[PDB]
RNA sequence: GGGGGGAACCUGGGGAACUGAAACAUCUCAGUACCCAGAGGAGAGGAAAGAGAAAUCGACUCCCUGAGUAGCGGCGAGCG
RNA sequence: CCGUGGUUCGUGGAGCCAUGGGGGAAUCUGGGCGGACCACCGCCUAAGGCUAAGUACUCCGGGUGACCGAUAGCGCACCA
RNA sequence: UGAAAAGCUAACCGAGCCCGGAGAUAGCUGGUUCUCCCCGAAAUGACUUUAGGGUCAGCCUCAGGCGCUGACUGGGGCCU
RNA sequence: ACCCGGUGAAAUUGAACUGGCCGUGAAGAUGCGGCCUACCCGUGGCAGGACGAAAAGACCCCGUGGAGCUUUACUGCAGC
RNA sequence: AAGGGGGCCUGACUGCGAGGCCUGCAAGCCGAGCAGGGGCGAAAGCCGGGCCUAGUGAACCGGUGGUCCCGUGUGGAAGG
């Protein structure tokens, strides 16, 4: 999953660290590693579609933030929109941002 | 680069004023119940290392 | 081709070697303290200023001059005489 | 005294040894490593100061002792330098922690505790804390000994 | 020792210190052990008894 | 207005193993080599939701020192 | 809060800075911080941005070597 | 890739070639260059994932200190 | 193949003034001992020796070497 | 008497330890005597487990009971 395109969030490099063993905390010897590897953490990316100047426009952003996409749409209410091509509105909005 | 301290005999040892070399007896950190009064306590103090480990250990701690 | 059935030992083993015996003789001066004599059972007794410990060691009580004695049936003595 | 007649001193400037340079010389082939083995390698052995061939340690058996600190790290205490009235005697006067710095006694950031080895002479000593001793000793001597609590 | 020859600890009855430790059978004698035993923090002598090790 | 190039230097995104640990997996090598994007004669950083114990300092950067200290650490090798 | 990175910090009593996931405020009588947590006493004002110098480097120009002198010195003194 | 031999993948493939990490590591083998003078070993013990490698001791050497204490021999006790 | 005219390599090579026997010696001697034998230099031939050449033995063992393969070896990762 | 029986008992002590055996280190071993508070004995005295020599495991990491020494601005607490 690429970039959320309203918060600009993206996946990131995360470890995989492997323990065993009981924790001091609990009167254990302590946790031992038993490997640590990388892996990727994805942003919830989703799919949001939506409809502005009566043309419908498609969003792609994290979960966290599409509240924001319909925060958005009321916003580039108070603006001249019409004969726009989707892209052309989408670009628009995102300027509001 | 400039010499570094080993810490591991920097928390086992101390280097008196005339440069001997002490540390705890070895030898009670467990299996004591059978173990003699005597034995635990002439163990609880500490001893002089012997002159040849004694000036190794020294060379490691060198901005003592 | 050569290295045939052969076998094993059963046993093959031995304890340390324990040094003990005479360690002060006659004539010898002594520290209080000194050990005179290490050994298994009373090979000797203590004698004059001689104690003996709980392994059957032999100490001197005194400083002074080791001393030996054979009292036949009675057995063998260590002394230390002390030093005017 | 001219250029050429300046020179070292005897044993002040000797010639480094150079081995590997042939049978005369006395280091020789081996280069006075004799033959074979790890020490005899460039590189050579492990430092010698620790390691035992593989066994474990001398130093690594010893037990460790007493508080080893934890992070966050150290805590900042009032550390206290020692003086005895040994070395008080180039004084005249007042003695103030700030004379006893400025004199190469006293090291900077240090607090004051009069020490009682040697005799003392009757002063105006200022400091941050006094030996048991020292206390009388400069008492009984008539001095004056002031504690600051600054 | 063993699951049978156990150890254990002495507790002094006074101020509930163990300041000694040794060994029992449990089958033989399976009673808590009482002993007179000397105590460095009472200075002086007292009952101390058996405390699991 | 951009694009493409530039010896090294610079920031950012990704990122090894040999090796050391006299074996080895945590650890080390090392955020190094290398790949990619970008900046510019520099680049980065920078006007405190700072430091941390003094009723103190006052953006950042760079050098010396503090210091192989405080600490970190199969509390080992080592790191710092 | 969960999963991680950064720091001397390897889960450690583990704060602080960062954030992939979940829950989710307040506008100064508000918030963050001073190594779990709580009280006290203090420091600071997050979730917008810019900024010279001091620093790094050497394709290039110059100056200088108890630097080399054609098997040396750059791979190349020469049509490399 | 293989109608299967670990075959083939630019004239040697149980893991291509090039450049790089890179002077990987090598307790192994080999090599280590002028002269004269004085002394002069060891191939033993202990521990060692140690056994053709190490750490401590033993034996060599150099400097400073001590000064008859040395090997060997005579007399005399004691030990076996 | 051999001879004459023309052109003209190679592995190898410490240096060689390079005989036999019986002994000897690191136990398989042109090289040491004692005897025996042998005028100097070549050409065409044969392969018993020079432990002949070639390839730092592939067998064997050693190295706390490497790699490919296996699994109910350990630890991990993908995948589910 | 170190063997067999009985009486009373817990020295199968706490704080130390002159001096030695052994020995590469680290370990291991014997120990008179001093103080505390005890046991048995009329007493001298003996008692710091067992006739003696095997019956064992360094350090690291953690547990449990004490103590109240450190504890990050201060008092607690976490942790040592
Ligand atoms: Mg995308
Ligand atoms: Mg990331
Ligand atoms: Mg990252
Ligand atoms: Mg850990
Ligand atoms: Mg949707
Ligand atoms: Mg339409
Ligand atoms: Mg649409
Ligand atoms: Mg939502
Ligand atoms: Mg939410
Ligand atoms: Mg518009
Ligand atoms: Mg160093
Ligand atoms: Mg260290
Ligand atoms: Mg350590
Ligand atoms: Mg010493
Ligand atoms: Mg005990
Ligand atoms: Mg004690
Ligand atoms: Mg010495
Ligand atoms: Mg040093
Ligand atoms: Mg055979
Ligand atoms: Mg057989
Ligand atoms: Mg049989
Ligand atoms: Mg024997
Ligand atoms: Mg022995
Ligand atoms: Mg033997
Ligand atoms: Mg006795
Ligand atoms: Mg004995
Ligand atoms: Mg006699
Ligand atoms: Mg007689
Ligand atoms: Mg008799
Ligand atoms: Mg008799
Ligand atoms: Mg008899
Ligand atoms: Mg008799
Ligand atoms: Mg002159
Ligand atoms: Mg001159
Ligand atoms: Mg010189
Ligand atoms: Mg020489
Ligand atoms: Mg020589
Ligand atoms: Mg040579
Ligand atoms: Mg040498
Ligand atoms: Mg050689
Ligand atoms: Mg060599
Ligand atoms: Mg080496
Ligand atoms: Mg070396
Ligand atoms: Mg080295
Ligand atoms: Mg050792
Ligand atoms: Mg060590
Ligand atoms: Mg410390
Ligand atoms: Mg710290
Ligand atoms: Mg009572
Ligand atoms: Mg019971
Ligand atoms: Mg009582
Ligand atoms: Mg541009
Ligand atoms: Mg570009
Ligand atoms: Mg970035
Ligand atoms: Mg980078
Ligand atoms: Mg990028
Ligand atoms: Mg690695
Ligand atoms: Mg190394
Ligand atoms: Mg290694
Ligand atoms: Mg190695
Ligand atoms: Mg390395
Ligand atoms: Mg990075
Ligand atoms: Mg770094
Ligand atoms: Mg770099
Ligand atoms: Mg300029
Ligand atoms: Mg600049
Ligand atoms: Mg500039
Ligand atoms: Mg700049
Ligand atoms: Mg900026
Ligand atoms: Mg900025
Ligand atoms: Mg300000
Ligand atoms: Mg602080
Ligand atoms: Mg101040
Ligand atoms: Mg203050
Ligand atoms: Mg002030
Ligand atoms: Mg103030
Ligand atoms: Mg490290
Ligand atoms: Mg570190
Ligand atoms: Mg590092
Ligand atoms: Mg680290
Ligand atoms: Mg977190
Ligand atoms: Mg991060
Ligand atoms: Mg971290
Ligand atoms: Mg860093
Ligand atoms: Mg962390
Ligand atoms: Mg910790
Ligand atoms: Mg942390
Ligand atoms: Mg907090
Ligand atoms: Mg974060
Ligand atoms: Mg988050
Ligand atoms: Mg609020
Ligand atoms: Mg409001
Ligand atoms: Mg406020
Ligand atoms: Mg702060
Ligand atoms: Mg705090
Ligand atoms: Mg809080
Ligand atoms: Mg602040
Ligand atoms: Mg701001
Ligand atoms: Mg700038
Ligand atoms: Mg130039
Ligand atoms: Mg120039
Ligand atoms: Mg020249
Ligand atoms: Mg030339
Ligand atoms: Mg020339
Ligand atoms: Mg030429
Ligand atoms: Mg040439
Ligand atoms: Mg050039
Ligand atoms: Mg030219
Ligand atoms: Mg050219
Ligand atoms: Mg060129
Ligand atoms: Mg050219
Ligand atoms: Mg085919
Ligand atoms: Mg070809
Ligand atoms: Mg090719
Ligand atoms: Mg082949
Ligand atoms: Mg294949
Ligand atoms: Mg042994
Ligand atoms: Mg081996
Ligand atoms: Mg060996
Ligand atoms: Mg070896
Ligand atoms: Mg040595
Ligand atoms: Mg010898
Ligand atoms: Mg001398
Ligand atoms: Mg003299
Ligand atoms: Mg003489
Ligand atoms: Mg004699
Ligand atoms: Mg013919
Ligand atoms: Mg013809
Ligand atoms: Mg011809
Ligand atoms: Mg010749
Ligand atoms: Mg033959
Ligand atoms: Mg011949
Ligand atoms: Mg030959
Ligand atoms: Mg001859
Ligand atoms: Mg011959
Ligand atoms: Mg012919
Ligand atoms: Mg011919
Ligand atoms: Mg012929
Ligand atoms: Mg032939
Ligand atoms: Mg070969
Ligand atoms: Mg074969
Ligand atoms: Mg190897
Ligand atoms: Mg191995
Ligand atoms: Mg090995
Ligand atoms: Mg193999
Ligand atoms: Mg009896
Ligand atoms: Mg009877
Ligand atoms: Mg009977
Ligand atoms: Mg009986
Ligand atoms: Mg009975
Ligand atoms: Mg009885
Ligand atoms: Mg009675
Ligand atoms: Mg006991
Ligand atoms: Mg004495
Ligand atoms: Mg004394
Ligand atoms: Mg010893
Ligand atoms: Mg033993
Ligand atoms: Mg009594
Ligand atoms: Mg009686
Ligand atoms: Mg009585
Ligand atoms: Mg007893
Ligand atoms: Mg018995
Ligand atoms: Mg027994
Ligand atoms: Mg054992
Ligand atoms: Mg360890
Ligand atoms: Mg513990
Ligand atoms: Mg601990
Ligand atoms: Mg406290
Ligand atoms: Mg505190
Ligand atoms: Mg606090
Ligand atoms: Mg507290
Ligand atoms: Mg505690
Ligand atoms: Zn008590």
């Amino acid at each position: 999953s690429k970039v959320c395109e309203i918060s600009g969030k993206r996946p990131i490099v995360a470890n995989s660290i492997q323990r065993r063993g009981k924790a001091k905390r609990e009167g254990g010897v302590g946790k031992k590693t038993t490997g640590i590897s990388k892996r990727r953490q994805y942003p919830n990316l989703q799919k949001v579609r939506v409809r502005v100047a009566g043309q419908e426009i498609t969003f792609r952003v994290a979960a966290s933030h599409i509240p924001k996409v319909y925060e958005l749409v009321e916003r580039a209410k108070g603006l001249r929109l019409e004969g726009l091509s989707p892209k052309e509105i989408k670009k628009e909005l995102l300027k509001l941002l | 680069p400039k010499m570094k301290t080993h810490k591991g005999a920097k928390k086992r040892v101390k280097i008196t004023a005339s440069g001997k070399v002490v540390a705890m007896k070895t030898g009670k950190r467990h299996l004591n119940w059978q173990k003699s009064g005597k034995e635990i306590r002439q163990k609880g103090r500490k001893f002089v290392l012997a002159k040849p480990e004694a000036e190794r250990i020294k060379l490691l701690l060198p901005y003592e | 081709a050569h290295k045939k059935g052969l076998g094993s030992t059963r046993n093959g083993r031995d304890s340390q070697a324990k040094r003990l015996g005479v360690k002060r003789y006659e004539g010898q001066v002594v520290r209080a303290g000194n050990i005179l004599v290490r050994q298994r059972g009373t090979r000797f007794k203590p004698g004059k200023n001689v104690g003996m410990g709980r392994d059957f060691t032999l100490f001197a009580l005194v400083d002074g001059v080791v001393e030996f004695q054979d009292r036949g049936r009675l057995g063998r003595y260590v002394h230390v005489r002390p030093l005017a | 005294m001219k250029l050429s007649d300046l020179r070292p001193n005897p044993g002040a400037n000797k010639r480094r040894k150079r081995v590997g340079r042939g049978p005369g010389s006395g280091h020789g082939k081996t280069a006075t490593r004799g033959h074979k083995g790890q020490k005899s390698r460039s590189g050579g052995l492990k430092d010698p100061r620790r390691f035992e061939g593989g066994r474990s340690t001398t130093l690594m058996r010893l037990p460790k002792r007493g508080m080893q600190g934890q992070v966050p790290g150290e805590i900042k205490r009032p550390r206290y330098q020692g003086v005895n009235l040994k070395d008080l005697a180039r004084f005249e006067g007042e003695v103030t922690p700030e004379l006893l710095v400025r004199a190469g006694l006293l090291k900077k950031g240090y607090r004051l505790k009069i020490l009682g080895e040697g005799e003392a002479k009757p002063l105006k000593v200022v400091a941050h804390a006094f030996s048991k001793s020292a206390l009388e000793k400069l008492k009984a001597a008539g001095g004056e000994p002031v504690l600051l609590e600054a | 020792a063993s699951e049978v020859r156990i150890k254990l600890l002495l507790e002094c009855t006074e101020c509930k210190r163990r300041n000694y430790a040794t060994e029992k059978n449990k089958r033989n004698t399976p009673n808590k052990l009482e002993l007179r035993k000397y105590c460095p923090w009472c200075r002086k002598h007292t009952v101390h008894r058996e405390v699991k090790i």
